[PDB]
DNA sequence: ATCGGATGTATAGATCTGACACGTGCCTGGAGACTAGGGAGTAATCCCCTTGGCGGTTAAAACGCGGGGGACAGCGCGTACGTGCGTTTAAGCGGTGCTAGAGCTGTCTACGACCAATTGAGCGGCCTCGGCACCGGGATTCTCGAT
DNA sequence: ATCGAGAATCCCGGTGCCGAGGCCGCTCAATTGGTCGTAGACAGCTCTAGCACCGCTTAAACGCACGTACGCGCTGTCCCCCGCGTTTTAACCGCCAAGGGGATTACTCCCTAGTCTCCAGGCACGTGTCAGATCTATACATCCGAT
């Protein structure tokens, strides 16, 4: 019997066995169901893809082919939902979103 | 060591204010900023040192600082 | 001679220091202050360079957010300059 | 000692999202910290959900409710749809 | 013909509601509002009386704290009357 | 249309307990909006907890857990 | 025979040990951890109750109500810090007035 | 299951001539549960961080130093070790 | 400043009453004894990464000097918001039925923990080049003195 | 509303370099395949509390007038912060060296999970009763209009 990874059986790219192992040895519950690692890996993959889409768009807007922490910070702070998700998070070497109050602008 | 809080110079506080989007700064802002930074630093470093002692280590690692920040609700990304 | 009016050079600094992501605080004074503060809790402490880097990043992010709230309070007071009382109100509302 | 990380997995996702875009080591470490933070958040909320209902296991229903609690708005709807699709495809082999 | 100077009776009732520990909002309107809000999430939904009471306690506590922050922002702008801009500033600084 | 049930005197009483001396006329609408947002945020989580428990009534513990979730821990109900 | 009496405490060491086991906190729990945690809980409870009883006496009452607990928590510098994000039901609020609003 | 009898026993130790209402008793139970869960969660994270699998008095001590404010922590640790000191001897 | 009158709390004193503290039965969760095994204490070792020192460049900080523009005080207008009285309304309260559903009980089947092979995905170390940084040079743009 | 000079920033071009990426070897953790025990899925029952209804009482909300005091705009003043030039000064980078302690492994022993037996601590359950909520009368703290 050829070994077929659970991620391939679920169509995911994140590991299902690793997430299952972390759930089992994370002291979360006495038992862990079969579909919980699949669901959690799918959710984590979705969130990762969602951030990487906007980060790549921001990198392309700066004529850059690589993603740096500035692009991740711009992507997260420009999207309302991601900014709400990570409102209490500091990103190393991310800077701040360029916002100047209208009062401070020249008369 | 003696009075290294003066190492957070007035130009540095001005640059931090500029990044925050502040146009004009009073003269008393610098001392208040030094005090607030000092209080925040002691609050974080106390927890970092507590984590270091609990590990029976004499070195304050970056992961200790990350845990101390997460304990206060900061959740620094990057390091570790 | 040519002298820019007081409004504009401050605005150029705002744009310059918002576009970039450097530290803006010198490494050695901040590290020395960190070790000074840590002397109170444990003598002869060793610091990992990544730990000092993380401390600097977190401290500067906190100060930038505090300055944003301070500028908001100053504008709410129908003002442009920030004063200690602005920082005090910002910290009072934030819960510190 | 061999250290584990989500670097290869994030890299695979990046090659199917932006096929010709790279990522720096600092940004990859930030993404690993993101994945770890969300994993711990969702798993802790699922553990609390299992404890509240006197349950001894964490199923896909607990993870679903944890996602609908942590994630805001439309992000939660899409994450729930993706998770349900993955679990259905897994149960259909 | 006895009339109090404006502000005297307003400084009164402040001490009264600092000292008292009642709910300050009628129970039935709040319960109807809770049910109307909840029907958007799940229809034919029941509520325990203690659940509505807990919701009410949380609502009054949050609103009272918000009004204290609003007052702080109002005096910050050299004022006594609170305007909705003070509420907006307090909510923005609080992170809400 | 029960948001009007939060009357003007009720908001005045809340402001009085908050130490507010004078209230502008537009405060009463902003307060209702803020209260509606807060109640929506709390009740969403409360209903989520109720649905997960396969129940049709919102118990007080659901509201307690929802409030503890948002950082607004409440003592007195369990 | 009771572990709480053996440790000179009033909170139940055995119940705290059981709750530590059931809570999924760790795979194993040390013998002295429930004793330590019960002692900490007893000290904190005693502090709250002492300050609340003082508030009740200052209000000329011989019974503690949630108002007295709220007064005790908010009037202490460190207990207010510990319970900053905590709402006491029917606890009220600390009576204060901004000095500028006074005539 | 609650801490009502223990809170009442402590109240008679500190205030022998005062009582407590039922709602204040419930608030005290909520306070005890909240503090218990906070300290136990921090102890579990301390055990996880250092690759240990046992929660000991050292983890509870570190969690108390982390959660409680300064002076209020100093007495609490002073209490806790004392109990262990009494518990170990007998 | 100072007095008097008229409100709105203090203060004392009965008067019920219903939560609160005190007994009772019991039962189930804690205590005591004893065993197995593995988690953690303890020793020893390696190397890395932390600390201390030194020297040279130079970017940044400190200091001093215009000068204008912004904070702040002072006035006046007018309007919005308190205070209060009369009127309306619906909340509060007290009873009643009624039944939806929350909680508890008793099978029983499926599902997750557990253990022994088995091997392929993922990590460590190694070239390897190209994406981004650095340095000139020119064009374009922004600001401010001027009309 | 325009013109023009001076300073700032952006883009095009050339050059360099070191960090992301592909790749190979090698593990050890994920996979497969079985069993076993128990967790919760589900049908059944109970009983309780959530919901609906209705009449009465009256406390609270709403509306309308009126005065006033506070928000807001305007104007003058002065002082203090910003821009700029010049002179320290120590941050920074590169190199070198010593060693403390942070990771590792090996061994062992004792501390905790687990089980059985037994008992009493605490939780329903009931009940007397006084701490306090309410009411009513007297007393005086306070506020506001003349004087």
């Amino acid at each position: 019997a050829k070994a077929k990874t659970r991620s391939s059986r679920a169509g995911l790219q994140f590991p299902v066995g690793r997430v299952h192992r972390l759930l089992r040895k994370g002291n979360y519950a006495e038992r862990v169901g079969a579909g919980a690692p699949v669901y959690l890996a799918a959710v984590l993959e979705y969130l990762t893809a969602e951030i990487l889409e906007l980060a790549g768009n921001a990198a392309r807007d700066n004529k850059k082919t690589r993603i740096i922490p500035r692009h991740l910070q711009l992507a997260i702070r420009n999207d309302e939902e991601l900014n709400k998700l990570l409102g209490k998070v500091t990103i190393a070497q991310g800077g701040v979103l360029p916002n100047i109050q209208a009062v401070l602008l020249p008369k | 060591l003696r009075d290294n809080i003066q190492g957070i110079t007035k130009p540095a506080i001005r640059r931090l204010a500029r990044r925050g989007g502040v146009k004009r700064i009073s003269g008393l802002i610098y001392e208040e900023t030094r005090g607030v930074l000092k209080v925040f630093l002691e609050n974080v470093i106390r927890d970092a040192v507590t984590y270091t002692e609990h590990a029976k280590r004499k070195t304050v690692t970056a992961m200790d600082v990350v845990y101390a920040l997460k304990r206060q609700g900061r959740t620094l990304y990057g390091f570790g | 001679p040519h002298r820019y009016r007081p409004g504009t050079v401050a605005l150029r600094e705002i744009r310059r220091y918002q576009k970039s992501t450097e530290l803006l605080i010198r490494k050695l004074p901040f590290q020395r202050l960190v070790r000074e503060i840590a002397q109170d809790f444990k003598t002869d402490l060793r610091f990992q360079s990544s730990a000092v880097m993380a401390l600097q990043e977190a401290s500067e992010a906190y100060l930038v957010g505090l300055f944003e709230d301070t500028n908001l309070a100053a504008i709410h007071a129908k003002r442009v300059t920030i004063m200690p009382k602005d920082i005090q109100l910002a910290r009072r509302i934030r819960g510190e | 000692s061999r250290k584990e990380s989500y670097s290869v997995y994030v890299y695979k996702v990046l090659k199917q999202v932006h096929p010709d875009t790279g990522i720096s080591s600092k940004a990859m470490g930030i993404m690993n910290s993101f994945v770890n933070d969300i994993f711990e958040r969702i798993a802790g909320e699922a553990s609390r959900l299992a404890h509240y209902n006197k349950r001894s296991t964490i199923t896909s229903r607990e993870i679903q409710t944890a996602v609908r609690l942590l994630l805001p708005g439309e992000l939660a709807k899409h994450a729930v749809s993706e998770g349900t699709k993955a679990v259905t495809k897994y149960t259909s082999s």
